[PDB]
RNA sequence: AAGCAGUAAAUGUGGAGCCGUAGCGAAAGCGAGUCUGAAUAGGGCGUUUAGUAUUUGGUCGUAGACCCGAAACCAGGUGAU
RNA sequence: GAGGGUAGCGGAGAAAUUCCAAUCGAACCUGGAGAUAGCUGGUUCUCUCCGAAAUAGCUUUAGGGCUAGCCUCAAGUGAUGAUUAUUGGAGGUAGAGCACUGUUUGGACGAGCGAAUUCAGACAAACUCCGAAUGCCAAUUAAUUUAACUUGGGAGUCAGAACAUGGGUGAUAAGGUCCGUGUUCGAAAGGGAAACAGCCCAGACCACCAGCUAAGGUCCCAAAAU
RNA sequence: GCUGGAAGGUUAAGAGGAGUGGUUAGCUUCUGCGAAGCUACGAAUCGAAGCCCCAGUAAACGGCGGCCGUAACUAUAACGG
RNA sequence: UGAUAUUGAAAUUCGGCUUUCUAACCCGCACCACUUAUCGUGGUGGGAGACAGUGUCAGGCGGGCAGUUUGACUGGGGCGGUCGCCUCCUAAAAGGUAACGGAGGCGCUCAAAGGUUCCCUCAGAAUGGUUGGAAAUCAUUCAUAGAGUGUAAAGGCAUAAGGGAGCUUGACUGCGAGACCUACAAGUCGAGCAGGGUCGAAAGACGGACUUAGUGAUCCGGUGGUUCCGCAUGGAAGGGCCAUCGCUCAACGGAUAAAAGCUACCCCGGGGAUAACAGGCUUAUCUCCCCCAAGAGUUCACAUCGACGGGGAGGUUUGGCACCUCGAUGUCGGCUCAUCGCAUCCUGGGGCUGUAGUCGGUCCCAAGGGUUGGGCUGUUCGCCCAUUAAAGCGGUA
RNA sequence: CUGGUGACUAUAGCAAGGAGGUCACACCUGUUCCCAUGCCGAACACAGAAGUUAAGCUCCUUAGCGUCGAUGGUAGUCGAACUUACGUUCCGCUAGAGUAGAACGUUGCAA
């Protein structure tokens, strides 16, 4: 016979690309998402498409915003 | 159907632009307030 | 370099020419600074600013290019013992 | 029978792709010519150090290439590399569960009532009120170790196989086929499994009629306990 | 496919030269007008065959059907839609 | 087939058509001469005549002939199906991950369905009244989402990203530290700086739409602008730069502007990297042998038969895989010659019986010997005729 | 101890029974004015005689629902040895029960 399934699209790539405890620049990207599974906390940005990037330079801290809830947020440590 | 357009300006330096519209939504010449970089100020734009 | 002299000889003459000493821009052009830009405001490429002639070795290009091997194509001729 | 004619991009054929000097879907000789061959075959002396791959992307591409990964030589920077010990963090797998969407068993509930209401009991890769062991990213933090990175010269590789483990497909078939994660072979000789690339133990610089061990073994072949 | 016909439509080279642009003797608001020469590109109109069109030709190339009911025939249909 | 040159001379209505004439040109037409030759040439008579034939340019027909094209993946090839992009599962809680594995979409739309400032909260259920679905509207209560979000899916949203209203065009210009992804070419996000602005009292928000699909390198050509160049000189033709347009190039990293089939007349270079026969692994299928017992058998499951279901053996059939052989392992039936197994056709030996006797059915041990001749068909197979104690089943390329 | 405004997973909640008012938060009256309605002074905005704790709001009690949740065992699993389902060593779930729990807690007014 035949088959009617087969296709697929390619793989974007998202996900945490800062650890908790990192220093990180004034434009770093700190997690790549769609819709919003964690909210801007502190120092943070969104982009057109919903993604985390810092606003100054510090280290990454990943917190709780209540329950079921998630923030992370730039310091300016140092 | 849509038709690409292009917007002129008037009376002025012509700084064009380039948008979308709909022959049956807007049968006219649709026409807009942008800013032109040759006279450095906003004016109208038709066509 | 060609040419001239010299033993087909390795040596003199020959400074047309070539590379480097300063880059940027499509170009006009400017110049340690140029282009984009209304604006070094920012940005790109520069400010190393030590090369050049010959030769041993490795690799590449043009020539068949490590060697042997076709079925085929074109041109000019020889054949009805 | 003898003398003659028709010549290859052509002749002749009562027609078979039949014949034109033992050859004809297009004769023979010499030149272009060492045509072209991403295809088979072959490629000649000796030692020392290091040592792969059978992968991703694209391809008139699939047994061919190019860039990247992995190997080697030289010159440079200088803890930037790996393993553990202690914290922080992202991410819903195994398991379990019915609070969502669907499936389903038996009783009370008339609006036919095993589901429009309620009490117990089950199922799910495309269900989740929940949620491990591992693995992964960092600290600028401590002991041990020896590597990592950048610029230049030269490559090879793009047919992989078995075993253990999580899966798809098949029939909870295949020494079947396609993926993830390890070992070995490939490119590894020595010992055990009778013989037996991939299984178990273990990595050969050369010489000795020296000792202790691993896997497996100690009645004879056959070294070791009748 | 072949043959016969031209009422209409389409159609080349070649004739045809309405017009456009470039140059400048001169004038002039100063970055425009602009005669004649030379030069580049050209429009209306005319132009055959062929094709579309009309008719014939099959010992030319070719092509020659289904569904549904019914006895003066039990089944089955001479016949009917 | 038409225009034009060789190509001349006169007349008719509106640059010409048509009809006349002879000198150009033509005659494989007659006579004469070179010449005992009509090949050739010349002359004299007839015929046709600016026609035909020839030269240059243009349109049409033209496998008669010539040069080439006719894709890849593929559990062999052909056939069928597919090729770029987006969203889930497989995918083994970081990212990535294949198969002709399991499910769906896309080649758009919106002038408000964009921006800003204010205001608001859904679906569903019950009851009541001119009863159409107590849900076509009037009104009340419960109701954290089961409603909506333009279009598939997933992830999100009740601080709304969901519904309403006012104003407006930021669906702006020049940029851009840093970062994600990545072979390259490409793709994504981005705080801030300057020049104009819209809404808002103001702080502020605004570089299209809740997010993720709606797209095609280069070459060449068209349009608008411009301190750029422009072959002695001033112009111009022609280029450059900036903006934008024209490709189911969908075989979607796109051979060229332009391309289909047969070969049983076939040829060359390779491959067991890949099929057809036999070997090898497996046993779906095939042939046998068992487990339970609803029943039939006048009664009575098991003399004999054995429904619904379950578990094995063998490697004789049809298949699955593609491990040896393509610088060669030669098929189907028949003849000659055999050999091995027992799941036994005959003969020998026993148990049960629904075994009165001669005959029968079923099971157990047993492989020593034996196991027919013809008609049809290339046949293996099968049917038929006549016998026999019997006319057995399989392996060995 | 009442009010204003911020910080922590409902240990902060839902529901039921009680106590309170002229300082404050509320109720209520009216629509000339600053404003508005698919129509609707119901709501948004104003000027404010009265009157009542009924309801909002503050405090107390209730473990009916919802939430948090130990110890022990079990499931699963990193690594190792046999072998193919069983040992040894670490980590350690869901569910169900003993249980915290009718909230702690910062800052300027007022009594």
């Amino acid at each position: 016979s035949s088959t009617k399934n087969g296709r697929d699209s390619e793989s974007k790539r998202l996900g945490a690309k800062r650890a908790d405890g990192q220093f990180v620049t004034g434009g770093s990207i700190l997690y790549r998402q769609r819709g919003t599974k964690i909210y801007p906390g502190e120092n943070v940005g969104r982009g057109g498409d919903d993604t985390l990037f810092a606003k100054i330079d510090g280290v990454v801290k990943f917190e709780r915003k209540g329950r079921d809830k998630k923030q992370v947020s730039v310091y300016a440590v140092a | 159907m849509r038709v690409n357009v292009t917007l002129a300006c008037t009376e002025c330096g012509d700084r064009n632009y380039i948008t979308t519209k709909n022959k049956r939504n807007n049968p006219e010449r649709v026409e807009m307030k942008k800013f032109c970089s040759r006279e450095n100020k906003q004016t109208l734009h038709r066509e």
